[PDB]
């Protein structure tokens, strides 16, 4: 459906959440290959949508932006306001041995699960509030799978707009483009 | 039923078609099944030439790729300089990256290493690759029958070669290519110690004054 | 059968009789392989087409500013001119929504018949059954294009002639500016004033 | 340079030596010298084009030849006149 009148995939139906037959070359041929490809694609939304409100909500309230701080950054905690006023524990280091020492956990304890649907949306444990023990999961599926793909071009975004104009706020961004909507855009580094 | 280049009796003996690129050249007998070892046998030496061929492929590529970029200008200009300049040879030039070449000639050899002791595994011990836990894509890279053609969904995603008739000429094709990039290669390397320039240099003096900018009127060396 | 380019000749197999502006005028062949004829045909429609409005912005502005009801710059130097937005926007813009009308017609092209329905409103239908004349009430306001084949061959006809001499006009302006470096409109009345010393071997 | 005595002499000498090993008078791979300095013809196994049986190898050979007897002949000359 991302093309009206295209001819679906014969591997793509209207089964899965998404399933809009987007497959212009044809990677996920294999059943048991897309069906990682699916997983693989749900861990990267996941982390995309919890990423872009980590980079929209902090600035909006006047404290940086995701170019604040990855190196050689604010030594005393967090700068110095809202996440504790030097509260934090990790005061003086930045560059943070903690954080990629219990993703890796995250990880270790995540792969080696059998059946792929509980491989991908385990519940249970992960399921405080029991949405899923409901009649619309598949609904949910399909929201959660597409704010997950537009989260993902949102950070491809935040990505190339930060090499782009190194130094800026990817919402004040917005900023530039409302204060001239027809005079700055992406033009600037398209055709000068 | 072939063209033949400069075949003897002796070749032709064991050099009969089932190749891409056959056409009997073996002067020297370098792949008679006689006498085959180590690395002189027949199973290696079309192995090894077509993956000198596909890194010449990249080399004739790239050797030239940034100054071709430059010269029709949309690449930055000091970018856009000779191969031998770009730090690969300190001594007749030097860039700096964001790494000291000897640190980039370290992460390249970690992760040449990961792929080159994996393809070579693969060679001796066939499917080898496809077993032990890696990352969890080790099913990727299986493989096939062949060494030199594993056909997987990373080495081939646009699935080329369906029918058996279209890949066979597609293999041919990629050796012609590789053997025309090995010689390129080697004319660059020939060209940048008697000339001083690069490849494109090259070719737009020829281009120029094609009778008094040749190896004849430049074996002057400056 | 019907007029050809020249008056003695066979017209080509391919060019039978059925295109409009159907003149067997294909001396080098690049229609002959089969399918390629229907991608032709649509390409001359959009060249031709887009060759209309771009000589009725390059002489109509200059035909009434040169006698003077507008004021407007010349074709080849309104390209420099600030507007309210920038140039670079503008060429982006462009991109985007030409990107939108063009892939459009493009999935009309590889499957006729597919993109007929409206996506926000599932109601309103476009009305066209031959591909490359899309009528609705869009493009086709006022149900010229419809009914007898007889009519619709002539109209068509009449579209392809005036666009294919439109091409021609806007091709000479390009070139013909180019040399003279003065206007189109300028260089109509200048060939009027003395024609036999205004002349394209007479301007190197 | 290409009218120059050397050019001459070495053209002259490597054209000579090709001549005398396509036309069966000089030694070749398919053409034997005995004790007696007489041709006999040889299987040496490598197909060529060239319808007399003149080899790559044999062109190689009387090339260099060539060379060798040119470079003599134009450095004696040179040093004589
Ligand atoms: C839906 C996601 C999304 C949204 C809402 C925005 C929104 C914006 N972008 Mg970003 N952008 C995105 C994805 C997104 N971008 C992606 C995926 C890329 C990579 C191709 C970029 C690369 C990019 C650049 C390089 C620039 C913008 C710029 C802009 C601003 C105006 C021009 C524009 O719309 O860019 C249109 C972008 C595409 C159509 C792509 C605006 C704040 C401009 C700006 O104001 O930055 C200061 C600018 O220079 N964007
Ligand atoms: C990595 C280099 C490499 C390797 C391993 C091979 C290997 C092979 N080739 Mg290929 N080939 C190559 C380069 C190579 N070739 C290049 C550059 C050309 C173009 C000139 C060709 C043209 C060619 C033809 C036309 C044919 C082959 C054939 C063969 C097979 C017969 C055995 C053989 O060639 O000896 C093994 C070769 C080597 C071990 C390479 C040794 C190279 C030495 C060390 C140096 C070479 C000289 C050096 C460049 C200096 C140049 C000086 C001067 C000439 C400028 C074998 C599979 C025949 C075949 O059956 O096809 C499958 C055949 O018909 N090859
Ligand atoms: C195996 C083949 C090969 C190799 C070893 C190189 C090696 C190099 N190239 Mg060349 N190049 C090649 C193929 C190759 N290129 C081809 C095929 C093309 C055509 C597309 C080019 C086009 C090209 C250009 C236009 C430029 C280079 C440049 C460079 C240099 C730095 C680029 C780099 O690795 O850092 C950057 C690489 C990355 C960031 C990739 C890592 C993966 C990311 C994160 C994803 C380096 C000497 C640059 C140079 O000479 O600078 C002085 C330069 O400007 N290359
Ligand atoms: C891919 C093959 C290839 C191509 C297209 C070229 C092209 C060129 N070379 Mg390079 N060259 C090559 C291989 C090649 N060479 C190899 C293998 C060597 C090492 C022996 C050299 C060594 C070399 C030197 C030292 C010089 C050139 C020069 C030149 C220029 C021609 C003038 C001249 O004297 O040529 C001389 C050519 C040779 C000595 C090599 C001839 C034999 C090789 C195998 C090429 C055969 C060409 C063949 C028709 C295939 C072409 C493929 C395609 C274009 C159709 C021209 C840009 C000159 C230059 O830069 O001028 C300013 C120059 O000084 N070349
Ligand atoms: C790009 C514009 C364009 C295109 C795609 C076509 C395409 C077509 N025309 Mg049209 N035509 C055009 C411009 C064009 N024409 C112009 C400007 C004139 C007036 C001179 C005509 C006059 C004309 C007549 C009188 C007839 C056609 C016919 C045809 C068809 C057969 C010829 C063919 O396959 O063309 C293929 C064309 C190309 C691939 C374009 C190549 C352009 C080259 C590369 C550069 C030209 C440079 C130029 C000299 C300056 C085909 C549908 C015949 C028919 O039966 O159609 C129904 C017919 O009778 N055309
Ligand atoms: C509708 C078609 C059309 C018309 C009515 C005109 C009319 C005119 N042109 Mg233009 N011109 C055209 C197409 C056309 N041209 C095209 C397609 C080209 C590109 C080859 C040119 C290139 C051109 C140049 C370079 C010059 C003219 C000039 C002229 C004027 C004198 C005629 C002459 O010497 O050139 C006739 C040239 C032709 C190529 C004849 C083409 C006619 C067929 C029908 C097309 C006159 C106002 C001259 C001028 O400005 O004088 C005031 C001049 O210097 N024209
Ligand atoms: C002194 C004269 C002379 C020399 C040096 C050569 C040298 C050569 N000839 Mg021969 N040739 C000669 C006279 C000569 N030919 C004569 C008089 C004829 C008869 C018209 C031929 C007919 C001939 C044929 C038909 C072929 C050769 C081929 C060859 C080449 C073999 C590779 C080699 C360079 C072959 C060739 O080009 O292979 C590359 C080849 O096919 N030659
Ligand atoms: C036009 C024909 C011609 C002429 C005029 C000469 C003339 C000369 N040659 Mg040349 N030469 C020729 C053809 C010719 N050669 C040919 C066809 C070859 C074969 C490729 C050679 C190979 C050759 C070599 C290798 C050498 C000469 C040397 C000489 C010089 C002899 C001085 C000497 O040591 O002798 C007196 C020698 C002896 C009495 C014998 C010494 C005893 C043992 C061997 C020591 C003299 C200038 C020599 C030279 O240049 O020295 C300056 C030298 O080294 N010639
Ligand atoms: C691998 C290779 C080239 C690799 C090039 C690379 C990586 C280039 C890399 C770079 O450019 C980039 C990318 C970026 C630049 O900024 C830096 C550098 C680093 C410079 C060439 C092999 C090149 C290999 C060559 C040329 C081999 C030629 C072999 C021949 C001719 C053999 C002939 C015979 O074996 C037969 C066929 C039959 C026998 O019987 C008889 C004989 C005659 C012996
Ligand atoms: C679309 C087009 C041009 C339109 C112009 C537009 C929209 C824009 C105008 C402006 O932007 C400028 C310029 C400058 C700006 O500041 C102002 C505006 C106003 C914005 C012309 C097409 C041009 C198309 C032309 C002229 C086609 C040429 C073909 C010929 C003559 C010959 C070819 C063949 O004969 C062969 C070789 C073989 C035969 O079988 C078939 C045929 C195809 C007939």
């Amino acid at each position: 459906e991302w093309l009206p009148g295209n001819p679906r995939p014969s591997y793509l139906d209207g089964s899965a959440p998404g399933d809009f037959g987007f497959d212009p070359l044809g990677l996920g041929e294999v059943p048991e290959n897309l069906e990682r490809f699916k997983e693989s694609e749900l861990i990267h939304a996941r982390w995309a949508m919890l990423a872009v409100p980590g980079v929209l909500i902090p600035e909006a309230l006047g404290y940086g932006n995701w170019v604040s701080a990855q190196k050689w950054a604010a030594t005393p905690g967090g700068q110095a306001t809202y996440l504790g006023n030097p509260v934090p524990w990790g005061n003086l280091p930045v560059i943070l041995a903690i954080e990629f020492l219990a993703i890796a956990f995250a990880e270790s304890q995540r792969n080696g699960e059998p059946d792929p649907e509980k491989r991908k949306y385990p519940g249970g444990a992960f399921d405080p509030l029991g949405f899923s023990k409901g009649a619309n999961l598949e609904e949910l599926k399909l929201k959660e799978i597409k704010n997950g793909r537009l989260a993902l071009v949102a950070f491809l975004g935040f990505a190339v707009q930060a090499i782009a104009y190194p130094g800026t706020g990817p919402l004040e961004n917005l900023k530039t483009h409302l204060a001239d909507p027809w005079h700055n855009t992406i033009a600037h580094v398209i055709i000068p | 039923k072939r063209s033949l280049i400069f075949a003897s009796k002796q070749s032709l003996s064991y050099l009969d078609g089932t190749l891409p690129g056959d056409y009997g050249f073996d002067p020297l007998g370098l792949m008679d099944p006689e006498g085959a070892g180590g690395f002189i046998d027949p199973q290696w030496l079309p192995y090894a030439e077509i993956i000198n061929g596909r890194f010449a492929m990249l080399g004739a590529a790239g050797a030239i790729a940034p100054e071709v970029l430059g010269r029709i200008g949309l690449i930055p200009q000091e970018t856009a300089i000779p191969w031998f300049q770009s730090g690969v040879i300190p001594p007749v030039g030097n860039y700096s990256y964001w790494a000291d070449p000897y640190t980039l000639f370290v992460l390249e050899m970690a992760l040449m290493g990961f792929a080159e002791h994996r393809r070579a595994q693969d060679y001796y011990k066939p499917g080898s690759m496809g077993k032990q836990y890696f990352l969890g894509l080790e099913k990727f890279l299986g493989g096939s029958g062949n060494p030199a053609y594993p056909g997987g969904p990373i080495f081939n995603f646009l699935g080329f070669g369906k029918n058996e008739k279209e890949l066979q000429e597609l293999k041919v094709k990629e050796v012609k290519n590789g053997r025309l990039a090995m010689m390129a290669v080697l004319g660059y390397f020939t060209q940048a110690i008697f000339t001083g320039v690069g490849p494109f240099q090259n070719l737009l003096d020829h281009l120029a004054d094609p009778v008094h900018n040749n190896v004849l009127t430049n074996l002057k060396i400056h | 059968d019907r007029p050809l380019w020249l008056p003695g000749s066979e017209a080509p197999k391919w060019l039978d009789g059925s295109l409009p502006g159907d003149y067997g005028f294909d001396p080098l062949d690049l229609a002959a392989e089969p399918g390629r004829l229907n991608w032709m045909v649509q390409a001359e429609l959009v060249h031709c087409r887009w060759a209309m409005l771009g000589a009725a912005g390059i002489f109509i502005p200059e035909l009434l500013t040169k006698i003077g009801i507008l004021n407007t710059p010349s074709w080849y130097k309104a390209g420099d001119a600030t507007y309210f937005a920038d140039q670079g926007t503008l060429f982006i813009v462009e991109l985007l929504l030409m990107a939108w009308a063009e892939s459009r017609r493009w999935a009309d092209i590889a499957r006729p018949g597919s993109v007929n329905t409206d996506p926000i409103f599932p109601n309103n239908k476009l009305t066209g059954t031959d591909v490359g004349y899309p009528g609705g009430l869009w493009f086709d306001p006022l149900g010229w294009g419809s009914g007898s084949e007889d009519k619709l061959k002539e109209i068509r006809t009449k579209e392809v002639k005036n666009g294919r001499l439109a091409m021609l006009a806007v091709l000479g302006a390009f070139v013909q500016a180019n040399v003279t470096h003065v206007g189109p409109i300028d260089n109509l009345f200048a060939h009027l004033a003395d024609p036999y010393h205004t002349t394209i071997l007479q301007s190197l | 340079y290409i009218g120059s005595s050397t050019n001459l002499i070495m053209v002259a000498s490597t054209t000579l030596m090709l001549f005398a090993g396509r036309f069966g008078l000089a030694p070749s791979a398919n053409r034997k010298s005995t004790a007696g300095l007489k041709l006999v013809d040889r299987d040496s196994g490598l197909q060529t084009g060239d319808p007399a049986g003149f080899t790559a190898t044999d062109t190689l050979a009387c090339g260099a030849l060539g060379h060798v007897i040119g470079v003599g002949i134009v450095l004696g000359l040179k040093a004589t006149a």
